[PDB]
């Protein structure tokens, strides 16, 4: 909107394309990783990590 | 002044029939099409059940083809396809509409039980869906041929009908027939007609009907709706967002059953519209239209032909009307609950520092549920730039902004609920008190209202956000505002278990301890000598006191003396406020005298005194109960030396009667009666045995040999004191528990001799598991029992409200003790308490006025007319309220939990309801069923007959199955003769003289007669005593009072006798009535006015008859009550609880009280 | 007794229809052709329909049309076409001027040539509806002079149709008549003005439509009989034939599909199939109609049996996955890999995931899950498309925030701000526009944003705003 487009003209911030889905650890849990697994479709690349 | 156009604040609400041209009002386009999406741009496909050009725009303020996606073009119709961008909250909003080639028939009002179009037209209801179907042809305006007008004639015959008379004849078939008659149907003429049938012919059959009918058509007519719009022209499409189509995680979408039904009704409709231009055969058009129909029916109210079913799904397809009805019973979405922000729910804990004012709240609890009222506060103080700073603040849990919670939470109550909520009690307001963990924390003086075990037990928090709600928080759901059952005037504030043995233990002296015998100056000495160990808790010992007596003229005298109590009541006199006797604390101090303590107290000292008192009696009770160290061991349960003794001699008994049988001196059964009745007295002798040991066998010695008191072992005090534990349990401890019973109802004539301090074997335990689950299963029902009588009686009465101020009647019962077969079941003390004197009562002698005419009977007023030995005082009740449409306070009573008269506004018929529901968990013919069979009226299974007249009777003719009774007045007329059956055994005297209303049998008789007979005044207090009979059994204290508004919303209607104005034999509204000959008593006639007599129905037949049909919506069978209005273009004006409760505005009564009335009064006004 | 269940009412009403034999149905057709010849024929004779046609193909070679939107063909290419339609204008040339008695020989012919054009079913229609309304001009001014005489100057309808038949027209009856003294005579005189004025179109019609008042009625007349023989005969057959079309909607019974819905689409196709049936070339009317039902049942099925309507080769392409993954699901032992049916199918092949998605059907919003309790799906699904409250005020308090801060500028900084943005104003402005609203335009105004933007830019301004954005 107008405003939220002065603001992005005064700070250059650019507005991603992208919205952030990332899980995150339920309110107020709190404990220790002991486990990754990672399951991917048979034909996409596997990442990194994976 | 212009009246108005747009939107004001409504009133009331109109239903009705909707014309076609009226259906086209609310459709914004017509759907042409069963296509729903695209299906790969999702967007709507044009003219189709969800279409943007009809129904409006898939995205805020943007045009579906996307020329016009700027906020600033808004009532644009876009030139490529019409959409005007507006909010997509439209698409929720804006109708459809569908035109059907055929006529259809609504199946509301084809297959309601009174068929609508079938009673109107008096045809039947099979002949119409003969009609319907192509079965048959029926005829319409015969004109003068052959045939009457609503015949039904066949293929064959409508053809020679047709061949003998080609005009001045008429028949159709199908939807369009059905639409044909009802539009040629003339009301007025039918009306005329059927007015001069009714007088000329002389049959109850006939005329019955006659009027009846005459009476529906009138009724349709003046409703404004015609005939024809019952068969439906146009088809309305519900608005989209109502039926959406949403998306869903793995591409995978979602839709409403609607859909799949509108779709279908598109479809075949279309078809039928090719069929005729194709020219097809009749057969195949027929088939059409019959699907077409079915279609239509499946999709407003889905199973009263075929129930279609869903596709790929067995499941039957959810239809408009089940849309409507809702489901869980009868629940509109009001009714079984609704979610709502602002609130929380977690495990309780105890809290006994907390004042009685007050709750532990969870910190986080408090962070989340006050968000935004710390976000405006944060930035208030300038703590936070803006409102997004203010959450990354709390987000972040920066140290600041507790203290800024501190502030906020302060002076702003929270409500706390329990899950059964069963009296207003269930849900209060405290004080929050920030406290660190996840549990709520709440005093145990309240734990008694909310019936709340420490168990796992959860309770739910709501913030009242709006001023009005904190002030009704503070001022009314507060916690020391209610200190007093609304059932009954005693507090519910009484100490529970722990406190109570606390000042048992307290004040009850043994017989010698240290200090026995001196003397102190006062109970800080007497304190000081305990804490110091000098002291016992309990010695018996003189001090000198400070008593004070308010008796003067609202002044406290004071009195000081020297006192022979113990040390324990000398240190607990400490905290007993001002104008309290010392005579209070100078007893044992059970669970009984502590309550009637804190009676006392608040009915002299008044309320806050009252509170903190009770407060530091709890403060005292544990702190002191934890001193004693009180405690249970194995040891601590005696069983007596003499049980095995007594468990032989009764086993003696039982082979002396087996031997009497084996030698047939007795018979099986009288063996069996025996053998029990010896059982079942030597439990009793067993019982008195651990009894005695138990309670006094202390034995003790002072300065001499031996003396021997009330017993100190633990669990004794536990069970008398009234902390916890009672004889029944007690004697299942320790004396051998009862005789069982087998699931048929038997009872085994070997009863368990071992006990629970002892092992139970195998045995004795597999018959007491029955016991247990017969218990827990009968329990668990009692309550839904229970929920379930409070459902009927809040729908009963409800509305009920204090309207006016004094209605002014004398009228009122007469109260006296209630003086059961022994002596005094109840006294004359509680019974007339907190009510109000109907007139001025005498002394033994005269022209001496003690009470005045109407005036509150308090505690002192009640005890003046004891001093005195009046025995009789008639008093005011809510039956006799001469008050229409409510009850005028004046005739209530005082009670509330506030001594004070009951206030104007207050909703009575809830606050009755729910206390008499309330209790009934603990009811056990008799019972609970007894008291819903008394509540509803039920004439009994072989109930009693009264006399129908006075004076003297005899017995006429023979045997036919009734053998008459004939009666004879002395003055007037014979005529009576009752018809009794003669093999039932009467009791009448045949040569004796009966009053009317006297017993000519025996049995329990129905409330029906008892008011018919005996009188108004005579049921209402044969309800009032049976049902208090029921509870009192149980030991439940219920005022009168409540009862007594359930049994004016009992008797609510009544039948006309006479005439002048309205019909005959009419049931109806007494308020309407009454008020109705009080008018024509003058003026208007100069008296027309008509006799009546009162009627009695009961409870869920009361609550059917409901002005308001949205009312009635909601609890009663949705699709009738919704038809049966919509016929006569009924007109709810809103006026109750249920109903604006419903619609979501304030409510009628209490704070609301005051806007509907100042409303009310405006409205049929200047 | 009737059961309801509407499925019943029609299978006991249709099964009272009995059995075509062999015979009966060259019978029917024969009556069939009858009837329609009838109205052909009816058509042929009407010179309106010819000069009609003749003004149609004036327009088709002047290339205001198409040959298709005329002719579906004769019995019997543009070239024999304009020779053929060079035939039928000769014909009218020629029977134009003999209708000076021996005309008829060649008005018989000029029929004949009309009937060899094979007009598109359109054109026809436009034909028979124009007859009809011409019908209907006819009938206009007969109940005109009919009413004006019997119901308003009160004339009898006995002695009213005595001058009527064979003229209708000319003056012999309106005004040679009402001399005749009868007692309904002299009262024609008030209505006279009124009827020989509306008398105009009367005579009128035998100008344009090239017939007396007579023959106007005869002909279409004629036609209206043999339309009627012909859909009698017709509604016969098909009425005879509903059996099969029950016989065939029973293989396509769980397709999605109601029953009786199944069967009426079904009857639509016996409808067609009746309509296009030829006996003369000695193919079975039962295996013949079996086809066209089957097409009106599976092309019904395609088309709206689904709640998102999908094309008909998506929904083929489909099921030949389905057979695929068939024979793979044992022979695989496991199951075909996602791209596995891929291969075996021609196109691009990663079309496997869209297709297989977009083919599901939805879910009903009703689906209960769990407890048996009245919580079903859709008391689940929440509402994505709302605006958290959280946020609303931070609108609300940014409107506050820029608006407190555009009053730090001058008052030409602020209105320049404003308007290069949608700020409290319709749309937003181009710099041009900005410009000619500021009377100083181009590359100055922009510099003048540029310094607006510095000074809200390096805070005592700027802490405000900054807190904005996360
Ligand atoms: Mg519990
Ligand atoms: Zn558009
Ligand atoms: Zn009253």
């Amino acid at each position: 909107t107008p405003e939220e487009k002065l603001l992005r003209a005064i700070f250059g911030e650019k507005a991603s394309d992208v919205k952030d889905s990332s899980l995150r650890v339920p309110n107020g849990v709190s404990g220790t990783v002991i486990d990754v697994q990672v399951f991917t479709r048979d034909g996409v690349e596997k990442d990194k990590r994976a | 002044l212009k009246a108005q156009t747009k939107t004001e604040e409504f009133d009331a609400i109109k239903i009705a029939l909707a014309s076609p041209d009226m259906i086209r009002s609310w459709s914004f386009g017509e759907v042409k099409k069963p296509e729903t999406i695209n299906y790969r741009t999702f967007k709507p496909e044009r003219d189709g059940l969800f279409c943007a050009r009809i129904f409006g725009p898939v995205k805020d303020y943007e045009c579906l083809c996307g020329k016009y996606k700027r906020l600033k073009h808004r009532g644009v119709i876009c030139e490529k396809c019409g959409v005007e961008v507006t909010q997509t909250k439209v698409r929720r909003e804006r109708m459809g509409h569908i035109e059907l080639a055929s006529p259809t028939a609504h199946i509301w009002f084809l297959k309601s039980l009174p068929s609508r179009i079938g009673l109107l037209l008096d045809m039947p209801l099979r002949d119409i869906e003969r009609v319907l179907y192509f079965e048959s042809y029926v005829v319409i305006e015969g004109g003068m041929t052959n045939l009457e007008r609503q015949q039904i004639l066949t293929e064959e015959q409508y053809l020679d009908a047709l061949e003998e008379f080609g005009d001045e004849f008429d028949a159709k078939m199908g939807a369009e027939a059905i639409q044909a008659l009802l539009k040629s149907m003339d009301l007025e003429q039918e009306c005329e007609q059927l007015r001069e049938e009714l007088n000329e012919t002389n049959s109850e059959t006939k005329r019955k009907k006659l009027t009846k009918r005459i009476k529906l058509l009138e009724a349709f007519v003046q409703s404004g709706n015609k005939p024809e719009w019952m068969i439906l022209t146009v088809l309305p499409v519900l608005p989209p967002d109502l039926r959406p189509l949403v998306p869903l995680d793995g591409g995978r979408f979602a839709t409403s059953d609607l859909n799949d039904l509108y779709r279908r009704v598109i479809n075949r409709n279309n078809r039928l519209k090719r069929l005729l231009d194709l020219a097809a055969p009749d057969i195949i058009v027929r088939n059409e239209k019959r699907m077409l129909q079915e279609a239509v029916d499946a999709l407003l109210d889905n199973g009263r032909r075929g129930r279609a079913i869903t596709g790929s799904n067995k499941r039957p397809l959810k239809s408009l009307a089940d849309m409507i009805k809702g489901k869980q019973g009868r629940f509109r979405q009001n009714l079984l609950g609704k979610r709502v922000d602002y609130s929380g729910r977690s495990v309780i804990t105890v809290g006994p520092y907390l004042r009685l004012h007050q709750c532990g709240l969870p910190k986080k609890m408090a962070l989340e549920l006050f968000k935004p009222f710390i976000y405006g506060k944060l930035e208030l103080r300038g703590l936070a730039t803006t409102i997004k700073a203010a959450k990354k603040m709390v987000e972040r849990e920066e140290a600041v902004v507790w203290d800024i919670l501190d502030e906020v939470i302060r002076e702003h109550p929270v409500l706390l609920n329990r899950a059964p909520t069963l009296h207003r009690l269930g849900i209060q307001a405290f004080e929050p008190v920030l406290i660190e963990g996840k549990a709520i924390q709440l005093h145990p003086l309240v734990c008694a209202a909310y019936n709340a075990d420490f168990d796992g037990d959860q309770m739910a928090v709501h913030v009242p956000l709006t001023l009005e709600a904190q002030l009704e928080a503070r001022a009314l759901m507060m916690s020391t505002n209610n200190i007093l059952s609304p059932a009954n005037g005693e507090p519910i504030i009484v100490p529970s278990q722990d406190v109570v043995l606390g000042l048992y233990y307290m004040t009850r002296d043994c017989v010698n301890a240290k200090g026995e015998g001196m003397v102190l100056t006062g109970p800080k000495e007497a304190e000081r000598l305990y804490r110091s160990g000098l002291a016992s808790l309990h010695a018996r010992v003189k001090v000198r006191i400070t008593e004070y007596e308010k008796d003067a003229n609202g002044e406290l005298v004071a009195k000081t003396s020297l006192k022979d109590t113990t040390v324990g009541r000398a240190i607990l006199w400490m905290i007993v406020p001002k104008g309290l006797p010392y005579s209070i604390v100078n007893q044992a101090l059970g669970k009984k005298a502590i309550s009637k303590m804190l009676n006392t107290c608040y009915r002299i000292l008044g309320l806050k005194p009252t509170v903190i008192f009770a407060d530091q009696i709890m403060y005292t009770g544990f702190a002191y109960a934890a001193r004693s160290g009180a405690s249970v061991g194995i040891d601590d349960m005696v069983i007596p030396e003499k049980k095995h003794e007594i468990i032989s001699e009764a086993e003696a008994e039982v082979a002396e009667i087996q031997e009497q049988f084996q030698s047939g001196l007795v018979t099986a059964g009288e063996r069996y009666n025996k053998v029990i009745d010896i059982w079942a007295a030597a439990n009793d002798r067993v019982s008195k045995a651990m009894m005695d040991n138990l309670q006094t066998e202390t034995v003790i010695n002072r300065d001499g040999q031996e003396e021997k008191q009330v017993s100190f072992n633990s669990i004794y005090m536990m069970a008398d004191s009234g902390a916890r534990g009672s004889a029944a349990q007690i004697r299942q401890l320790a004396g051998m528990r009862g005789l069982m019973a087998k699931p048929d109802g038997s009872i085994i004539e070997t009863p368990i001799t071992a006990n629970f301090r002892e092992g139970l074997n195998v045995l004795q335990y597999f018959i007491s598991t029955h016991g247990a689950r017969k218990g827990l299963a009968d329990t668990a029902l009692k309550t839904a029992n229970s929920g379930y009588l409070t459902r009927r009686l809040v729908d009963v009465a409800q509305d009920l409200v204090v309207t006016e101020d004094d209605c002014g009647t004398h009228e009122g019962i007469m109260m006296t003790p209630v003086i059961e077969g022994g002596d005094v079941k109840e006294p004359l003390r509680d019974r007339v308490l907190g009510r109000v004197t109907a007139e001025d009562v005498l002394k033994p002698g005269t022209a001496d006025i003690l009470v005045p005419r109407n005036t509150l009977l308090h505690e002192q007023w009640c005890d003046l007319l004891e001093e005195n030995s009046v025995d009789a005082v008639k008093v005011r009740s809510v039956v006799s309220c001469d008050t229409d449409f409510g009850v005028c306070a004046h005739c209530y009573g005082r009670d509330l939990a506030r001594g004070h008269i009951i206030n104007k506004g207050e909703a009575i018929g809830v606050i009755a309801a729910q206390s008499i529901g309330e209790p009934g968990t603990q009811l056990t013919t008799g019972g609970l069923p007894r008291v819903a069979d008394l509540f509803e009226a039920r004439r009994p299974k072989e109930p009693a007959i009264l006399a129908e007249i006075s004076g003297i009777v005899s017995f006429g003719k023979e045997t036919k199955g009734k053998r008459r009774l004939v009666i004879t007045p002395v003055d007037g007329s014979d005529p009576y003769e009752e018809m009794i059956p003669k093999w039932r055994q009467l009791n009448v005297f045949e040569g004796e003289r009966v009053e009317r209303g006297d017993v000519i049998s025996d049995g329990p008789e129905a409330p029906h007669d008892i008011l018919r007979l005996r009188g108004v005044h005579a049921v209402t207090r044969y309800i009032v005593n049976e049902v208090q009979d029921v509870y009192r059994l149980q030991g439940v204290k219920i005022n009168d009072k409540h009862i007594e508004v359930i049994v004016r919303q009992m008797l609510r209607k009544a039948t006309i006798v006479n005439a002048g104005s309205s019909d005959f034999l009419e049931g109806e509204q007494v308020e309407y009535s009454r008020v109705k000959i009080a008018n024509r008593e003058l003026e208007a006639n100069g008296k027309v006015g008509a006799t009546y007599s009162r009627d009695l129905l009961g409870i869920t037949k009361a609550s059917l008859a409901t002005e308001s049909f949205i009312s009635a919506a909601s609890f009663q069978e949705t699709t009738r009550v919704l038809t049966e209005a919509a016929v006569a273009g009924k007109r709810d004006e809103l006026r109750g609880l249920k109903e604006n409760v419903i619609v979501g505005r304030l409510i009628p009564a209490g704070t609301g009280y005051a806007y509907h009335q100042d409303r009310m009064r405006r409205r049929a006004a200047g | 007794g009737r059961t309801t269940d509407p499925v019943r009412m029609y299978m006991r009403e249709m099964g009272t229809v009995e059995l075509l034999t062999r015979e009966g149905e060259i019978d029917i057709a024969k009556r069939i052709e009858d009837g329609i010849n009838q109205v052909q024929c009816s058509v042929a004779e009407y010179p309106e329909a010819i000069t009609y046609l003749l003004e149609q193909y004036d327009r088709v070679e002047a290339e205001e049309a198409r040959l298709s939107d005329l002719i579906t063909g004769f019995v019997d290419d543009p070239e024999l076409a304009r020779e053929k339609f060079a035939e039928l204008r000769a014909q009218y040339v020629v029977t134009r001027d003999t209708i000076k008695a021996t005309a008829q020989e060649e008005i018989l012919k000029l029929s004949e040539v009309f009937k060899q054009f094979r007009l598109v079913p359109k054109q026809f229609d436009y034909l028979v509806n124009s007859m009809r309304v011409m019908m209907d001009r006819v009938r206009t001014q007969e109940r005109l002079i009919m009413k004006l005489c019997v119901e308003q100057c009160k004339m009898p309808k006995k002695n009213f149709i005595t001058l009527f038949t064979g003229n209708e027209t000319s003056d012999t009856w309106f005004n040679a008549a009402i001399a005749m003294n009868k007692p309904w005579s002299e009262k024609l005189h008030d209505v006279s003005e009124e009827v020989h004025r509306a008398l105009q179109k009367l005579q009128q019609i035998e100008e344009e439509t090239g017939l007396t008042i007579e023959q106007v009625k005869d002909i279409n007349r004629r036609m209206s009989i043999g339309e009627a023989k012909a859909r009698r005969a017709k509604k016969e057959m098909v009425e005879a034939n509903l059996r099969l079309v029950i016989s065939i909607a029973k293989k396509y019974t769980n397709r999605g599909l109601q029953f009786l819905d199944l069967i009426q689409e079904g009857n639509i196709g016996l409808m067609k199939a009746v309509d296009k049936f030829e006996y003369r070339r000695g193919y079975k009317f039962s295996t013949y109609a079996t086809w066209w039902i089957r097409q009106a049942i599976t092309r019904s099925i395609a088309d709206q049996a689904r709640t998102i309507r999908i094309p008909v080769h998506m929904i083929e392409t489909i099921n030949k996955l389905n057979r695929i993954s068939r024979q793979m699901l044992q022979e695989m032992g496991r199951e075909p890999t996602p791209e596995e049916l891929a291969e075996r199918m021609l196109m691009p092949e990663d079309k496997i995931r869209k297709v297989l998605k977009i083919a599901k059907e939805p879910i009903s919003m009703e689906t209960p899950i769990g407890d048996d309790e009245d919580s079903h799906l859709g008391d689940f699904i929440e509402d994505t498309t709302l605006e958290l409250p959280l946020d609303s005020a931070t609108t609300e308090s940014l409107r506050a925030a820029t608006h407190d801060v555009l009053a730090g500028l001058t008052a030409r900084e602020a209105k320049v701000l404003r308007m290069r943005f949608g700020i409290d104003m319709n749309t937003d402005y181009t710099l041009e526009e900005v410009g000619k609203q500021f009377d100083v335009t181009r590359e100055r105004i922009r510099q003048i944003e540029a310094k607006a933007l510095r000074k809200l830019r390096h805070p005592s301004r700027s802490e405000v705003l900054r807190s904005f954005l996360d």
